[PDB]
């Protein structure tokens, strides 16, 4: 109909090593 | 110590990886940090993986004392092996 798409966050922002992110040119 | 970062100006996780090296550069005197664009500069993960000698897929894309060291992932584990060791 007329909607919006939203992402829930179960983990915390803890700064310790996420290895990915698909970033480039 | 020289730590070089490939593409800050393009994604938040690459920035977080850069910022970790800058944060360490703030903390000490031995540790010098360098930022080089790849998305602006016309460079990519296909170039970086060749130079590094290892097939890379994603970010982070950091080097320490002229050697490839992933970044935020490797760097956190490396920092931990010093400060939490």
């Amino acid at each position: 109909g007329a909607e919006d798409a939203q992402d829930d966050l179960v983990p915390s922002i803890q700064d310790d090593g996420s290895e990915s992110g698909a970033c480039k040119i | 110590m020289q730590t070089v970062i490939f593409g800050r100006s393009g994604c938040p996780y690459s920035v977080r990886a850069k910022d970790l090296a800058e944060k360490l550069s703030n903390e000490r005197d031995d540790f010098q940090y360098q930022y080089v664009d790849i998305r602006a500069e016309g460079i990519t993960k296909e170039d970086l993986q060749q130079k590094a000698g290892k097939p890379v897929e994603t970010v982070p894309q950091i080097f320490v004392d002229q050697q490839h060291i992933g970044g935020y992932t490797d760097f956190a584990a490396w920092v931990k092996e010093n400060l939490d060791a």
